[PDB]
Parts: structure tokens; C-alpha cells; sequence
């Protein structure tokens, strides 16, 4: 997974449908699993299949103790304010941007993501407010839909290259350090040729991703709330489907 | 098909059976091995082939005792000669003959009958009122 | 259940409708009694049902906890809490209500500016910063509250 | 069974820096001080949180100060985020408190 | 269910006949599943009826 | 420990390797049956661990 | 573990495959019967969990 | 493979508990000199500029996990230019370091 030094207009799409395309894939089909976690299907260390009344009673004891823990810590995480240093006011810049992008409600999706996950981006582009000047949009974007490269995983502020996929899942966007470039993506995994990559100069200078880490570490480990405790609530269940089958099978003389 | 030949049963008993004492001989052997199939839980599709030692032994021991003593008396007389036997098997075969024909069974004979409270069970309900809201994988 | 055998089978004579359940009075004086000696009579012990209340218990704490709304609301009791212990047992709902109250005043304020554009009220519309305001939502005895406002 | 649950929740809730009561059980009638304790890892595991999540944020804002120009604040690495307190006090201590400092 | 950029006043019925309105009933099933659970009709993972 | 005593011993046929382990399945549902009425089925009690 | 001794053997016809498990319906209202007056059902106790 | 299902229940990150209690309590909030109440200035801002806030956690938790970490000071420029040395941990698992004594 060497990261090219610079990416052509050419080589995007050869590069984006054989080297990012896959890795994005890959590390999908783990966010996944690990959002279905969090949402109450606990991993099953013991299958029965073929009963049809087990499988019920199993059904019945899975809990959704994983969302319990990252909803009650995404609760109490709120930012009220941001002041510069040895001063008790806002600053109005950051702030009123803070404020037009209704950060206030999309840093609440921010933390459940990094929580969950172990990580989270938010997307800095540029653009126009209703009066003009200059705002800057801030849009959160959840790990399952991103693909950030960093030629140094611990000590890096900004990726080299980042993969997006679009909240509909129709276009695939390859960002650079001053330039994206949007691909139409009909089916997944399938780039036809006959579309027009359209490169877009966005201007930020870097990546304009920043990864809401959730635990720090030496190791590069990216930790979540959710695969952390995976056997402590998958033993719970268990514990549950026991009772449940004790009380189906045996409660009565 | 009975389990053992009528050879060994002649070779054992130290008899010929002719005439009509071949056909009952027979048909005493298929009986046994039916039995015998019925207990062991084993059909051994070729009855003279595959069949285990000691199970035609077994089968060779109850057919004797059958043909020798069908009416399974205890004492029988006549004139100044007088013979007594043993008691009689429950059907035909001793406990021993039994435990060796049940050999064959698994988890020495411990066998479990599964339990229904008659409810069918749907573990997809829950999960019906589902919505695909995202790119869709 | 009180079982009875070695009783007089073959009885009730071929045993018919029209009611002819002679109802046999069993009451409090009465003496059952069998001729025979062989009868026994004895009764088979019942389920327990504790453990049934208990595994209730036990559920419904479990959907109190997962759904973040107090225990007392749902099963048991309150046990005599002060300020602070009922400040952290319902810290978790309070933060909840107060999470919802974020993502519905972003709901109510973008209704709200979109009445003013309706209306006109141009100034209305492109006011961003401001935000609906929500009732308390904290569980504080009034005394409490008083005194702490009215030292502040 | 219960015993059993009772134990696995709580060592999830431990192993989560979670409190006790919000998994299972309930709170026993704690003090100012015996609370201030018993809360101590959520509420340090929150404070680790907000560390972490704010220098994010901050590298958010500062790339969107730039954005929009505003050299200044791009380039102000000593601002920092703000976050509400996430303390579990009780009205009329805090008060008091705040009130004799 | 791609969106189209504009809708036509004479593409109208056939938009709402064909994409919308299945959509809209697809949707109204699971809802109407969501609504009643929340009267006290909960699923039953268990069901042993002829009793 | 569960204790069976006076079943049909002799079985499984010179026990072999294999795996020929078909682990009866004794699951809550299941009723424990021998043919043989000699047949003693108990269990074996177990150290407190509380001392 | 519930435990039956002294019941007909030899049952089932040679037990098969293709599901054959009739699961015999042991509600909180069905009585279990045996014909045999020999045959005894019991169950074996189980672990405190406790300790 | 059924036995095994259950080990793997039964593990349970305690040590990474451990090492998370003891992460979370430690943090720096000034670097002053012998009987002042104010930060130095150079050496602060240097901490500041290296987002040390975030990094002294995990420099934290690999010194209680291995026993021992390492922080790199090499030479670097700031914005503004002059000189701004950069301070970057080092994982255990990545630096064999040899000492004479």
C-alpha cells in the first residue's frame, strides 16, 4: 500500500479501481461488522442452527449494552465555546463558523462515530455564506465512508490522499492536497470508462480531513468503545440466553 | 438372510437337517437374525458376509436353543430318564447374548429424546420493520 | 394437585353428560375416606414462582438501563437519595433529554427561520444564532433550587 | 442466572469506566465525597475524551480559519475549545462553593 | 431511486405511480410494524397458536 | 459429576480414534433415557470453595 | 437434567436422519406418562453457581 | 472448538483497565521555574506547538504498558521561523535504544 508520490489526472482512475477501491472495501466490511455490533447483534461464539425455539430465545437475550456505553460517552462530550488564550469572549471567526455550520447537533454524530469506530473525519471545504465573504462548510464523515492514507499514522495532521464515497453512494471523490477529483460510481466497485473524471480545486492547501481519534496510542492501535468490550457483552448475552432457556425449559415441576 | 449359515448350525449342533428339518432349521435362523437385527438396531445388508463373529455366534446359540427346546420346559421325563433345565430366556436371547447384540449402540446405551413446548418460534421478528437508510452494501 | 390411586376404578357407571357431577363436598369438616386399603392419597408440590418475579425484576432494570430512564419509573423503588446521589442517578437521563433537546431546537429553529422567510422577515430568516429556549428538565427539590439560586 | 448477570454487568460496566447504576443495580445513598470517588474514572475517561476530541476540533477550526483567510486564527495554536462541565454535583454544593470562592 | 432534476407537470402521475408511491408504501409497512409495537403489541418471538 | 452405573457396557465397538466422539447432545430440552430399568443415573456433589 | 430409566428400548426403528425428532410436547400443562410401572423419571441436581 | 468459544468469553481486558486509570490521571498543565508562578515561555510554547496535551497520553500509557517510552527531540522551523524543535514519542516496539549504563 505504498502512497505515490503525487497522483495524475490519468492516474487516478487506473489508481482509485486497483490500489484505494479494495483497501476501502476491506476496512468496510470491518466498520461494518462493527456498527452492527454497536446496534445490539453481538457476535454468536456458540450457534445452534436448526431449532428455529433456541434461535428465538437467543434473539431475545441480545442487549444492546455496546450502544448503551457510546451513547451515554457521547452524551456528556458538548463544545460550548472556543476562546482564544487569556481571553473570556469567542472568537468570532471560528465561532460564527462553528456556529452557521450547525456544529452544535453534527459534533454529537462526530463523537458517536469516533467512539464506535475508534476514529472520525470532518471535511473542511471551502465556500459562500448567504452574504458572501468566505465560510467554510464543515461536514462530519463517518470512517465507513472514508479512506484516509497518512505517511505517518501517529504524527501526521493530515492524510496524503483520502477516498470518499458520497452519502448517496453514487459518486466516489479522491481528494489531494489541493485538488479532488468526483467518479461516477453506478454499482460498487464498477468505475466505467465512458464517465469524465471531474477534477475540482478546492484550494485548502492540505487534505481538508481531520481524524477524531478516540483513544491515543504509540502503537498506531485506533480503539474503539465497541470491539474493545465485544466478549464482555457477548458473555452477558450468553449468560441471558442461559436463564432464557432455563426458564423456557425447566421452570416448571 | 439370516445372519449365520445353515453350515455352521449343523457344524455346531452336530446334525444334518433333511427334509422338512432343513426348512423349520431355516426359518428358526431368520428369525433369530431378525431379532437379532431388531436388537443389535444394526440391518446388515449382506446377512452371511459382514456379519460380525460374535453376533453369529449369538444368533447360532439362540437358533440351537430354539430348535432344541421351542416349548421351553423346565424338567421332562420318561420312563427311568429325567433331564432338567435352566429357566428359559425371556425371548431369545440371555442378558449376556443382549448386552453383546447392544454393543453396537453408541454412548453405551444412553439415548435422548428432545423436548417442544409446541411454540414455532420467530427469531426474525424485531427485525421486520427494518429500513435501509445509506449507500447500501 | 391431589391424587388419588388405587381407588374403585370402573365407577360412575360408564361415566355420562347431563351434568352427574355430584360435585363431591370436600370442605373443611369433611373427612375424605376410601374403603380399601391399598388407596393412597397424596398431592404433588407446586412451582415456586419467585424466581419468575425476580427474572421480571431483573428485565425490567435491564430495559431501564438501555433505554437511560430512571429504574424507579419502571420497576421497584426510590430509596431516600440525597442531592448528590439523585443528581448522578439521573444524570443519565437528564443528559439524554438534553441531547434531544439540542437535535430538536436545530429542528424548531430551522422551522422557525423558514416561518420568518415565509413571512417575510428577512432579518428573521438568516438569524441563525438564535436558538429556541426548553424548560428544566432537572429532578431538584424546590428548597434546594431556591437556596442555591438565591445565594448565587 | 440473576447473580450471574448481575456480576457480567458489572464488569462491563467497570471494564467501560461506566457507573455501576447506569448498567445495572442502583445507587446507594453516597456523599458529596464518596460520589466524587465513585465517579472519578468516567469522569477522567470524559476529560480524556474532550482532550483528544478538542485538539481535533481545534485543527478543525484552524483549517477553517484558513479557509476563510483569517490568518490569525490559523495560525493561533493556543486557542482551544471549550466544553460544559460534566461534573456530577448537585445544585446547591456547586453554589455554595462557587459562591465562597 | 435516483432523483430526477426536475419534475414535469405531466411527469408527475407517472413519478408518483411508479417510484414514489411504492417507496412510500415499502416504508409504510415497517412504520405501521414500529407504530404498533409501541401500543403493547411487542413481537412475538414465540408463537404456539391452535390453543 | 454426572454418574451412570449398570448401563450396556461393551459399546462403541473397541472404542476408537478418529474423533468417534458423536458427543451426545444434553441440551436443556433433552430427557436423559436408558432402556434398562437397573439402570442408576446421579450426580456427585461439588467443594463449597467458600472456606 | 431430566432422567428416565426402565422405558421400551429399542423405540424409533432404528432412529433415523431426516429430522424424525417428533419433539414431544412437554408444556406446563402436559402430564408425562409412561406405561411401564417400573420405569422412573427423575432429574440430577445442578452447580450453585455461588461459590 | 466449543470449550474454546467459551475461554475466549471469559477474557476480559483488566490490564488495559489498569493502564487506562492510570493514563487518565496524569497530565501537565505548566512547565515553570524555581519560585514562579508563570510558565517559561520558551519552553511552553515548544509543548504547546507540539500538541504535547494529546501526545503526553500516549507517551504515558506506553511507559506504564512496556515499562518504558521514549520521546524524539530533533531540530525543526516553525511557522514564523527561528528555531522550533519538534517532539515526537516513540513507541518501545519501534526504537531499540543502548545505554552505557
Amino acid at each position: 500500500i505504498e502512497l505515490p508520490d503525487a497522483i495524475s489526472d490519468g492516474e487516478v482512475r487506473k489508481l482509485v479501481e486497483n490500489e484505494f477501491w479494495p483497501e476501502f472495501v476491506r476496512r468496510r466490511e470491518k466498520l461494518d461488522r462493527i456498527a452492527q455490533w454497536a446496534r445490539g447483534e453481538q457476535p454468536d461464539y456458540l450457534i445452534q442452527n436448526a431449532n428455529r425455539e433456541k434461535r428465538a430465545l437467543l434473539k431475545l437475550a441480545k442487549t444492546p449494552w455496546l450502544g448503551l456505553v457510546v451513547t451515554h460517552f457521547t452524551q456528556a462530550l458538548f463544545v460550548d465555546g472556543y476562546r482564544a488564550e487569556g481571553s473570556k469572549e469567542n472568537a468570532k471567526g471560528p465561532w460564527q463558523t462553528w456556529n452557521a455550520n450547525k456544529m452544535q447537533s453534527k459534533q454529537i454524530a462526530i463523537h458517536r462515530a469516533a467512539l464506535t469506530y475508534g476514529y472520525s473525519y470532518a471535511r473542511v471545504l471551502p465556500g459562500v455564506a448567504l452574504d458572501g465573504a468566505n465560510q467554510a462548510e464543515i461536514h462530519g464523515v463517518s470512517p465507513r465512508r472514508l479512506l484516509a492514507l497518512y505517511e505517518d499514522q501517529i504524527n501526521d495532521e493530515y492524510p496524503k490522499y483520502a477516498l470518499e464515497l458520497a452519502n448517496n453512494g453514487k459518486t466516489v471523490r479522491l481528494y489531494t492536497d489541493t485538488d479532488y477529483y468526483e467518479l461516477r460510481m453506478p454499482s460498487p466497485g464498477n468505475f466505467p470508462n465512458e464517465q469524465v473524471i471531474k477534477k475540482v480545486h478546492h484550494g485548502v492547501g492540505v487534505c481538508p480531513f481531520v481524524r477524531y481519534v478516540n483513544m491515543m496510542d504509540l502503537d498506531g492501535f485506533t480503539m474503539g468503545e465497541v470491539e474493545y468490550l465485544v466478549p464482555v457483552a457477548s458473555k452477558i448475552d450468553k449468560t441471558d440466553y442461559d436463564r432464557l432457556l432455563a426458564q423456557h425449559y425447566n421452570s416448571w415441576k | 438372510a439370516g445372519l449365520a449359515t445353515i453350515d455352521e448350525l449343523q457344524t455346531l449342533m452336530s446334525t444334518v437337517f433333511e427334509d422338512d428339518a432343513l426348512e423349520q432349521a431355516q426359518l428358526v435362523l431368520d428369525i433369530v437374525s431378525s431379532w437379532a437385527r431388531v436388537v443389535s438396531g444394526q440391518m446388515w445388508p449382506d446377512a452371511p458376509a459382514n456379519v460380525p463373529d460374535d453376533v453369529r455366534a449369538v444368533v447360532l446359540q439362540a437358533s440351537r436353543r430354539e430348535l432344541k427346546n421351542p416349548d421351553r420346559v423346565i424338567s421332562r421325563q420318561m420312563g427311568p430318564f429325567n433331564v432338567q433345565y435352566s429357566q428359559p430366556p425371556d425371548g431369545f436371547f440371555y442378558p449376556a447374548e443382549l448386552a453383546i447384540l447392544k454393543r453396537f449402540k453408541r454412548s453405551g446405551g444412553l439415548m435422548t429424546v428432545s423436548t417442544s413446548r409446541g411454540e414455532e418460534g420467530r427469531p426474525w421478528a424485531g427485525k421486520t420493520a427494518y429500513i435501509r437508510y445509506g449507500d447500501g452494501l | 394437585v391431589k391424587v388419588a390411586t388405587g381407588i374403585d376404578d370402573l365407577s360412575e357407571d360408564a361415566t355420562p353428560e347431563e351434568q352427574q357431577r355430584a360435585k363431591l363436598i370436600l370442605a373443611q369438616d369433611d373427612i375424605l375416606m376410601h374403603g380399601n386399603h391399598e388407596a393412597k392419597f397424596y398431592t404433588l408440590p407446586e412451582t415456586s414462582l419467585d424466581g419468575f418475579i425476580a427474572a421480571h425484576t431483573q428485565d425490567v432494570e435491564i430495559l431501564a438501563n438501555n433505554a437511560q430512564v430512571p429504574v424507579w419509573i419502571l420497576n421497584g423503588q426510590l430509596a431516600n437519595l440525597s442531592a448528590d446521589a439523585l443528581t448522578a442517578a439521573t444524570k443519565g437521563t437528564i443528559q439524554k433529554l438534553y441531547e434531544r433537546q439540542v437535535t430538536f431546537g436545530a429542528a424548531h429553529n430551522q422551522v422557525l427561520r423558514l416561518a420568518a422567510h415565509v413571512e417575510g422577515d428577512t432579518e428573521g430568516a438568516r438569524d441563525f444564532t438564535a436558538s429556541v429556549s426548553w424548560q428544566d428538565t432537572s429532578v431538584r427539590s424546590l428548597a434546594q433550587a431556591v437556596d442555591a439560586y438565591g445565594k448565587a
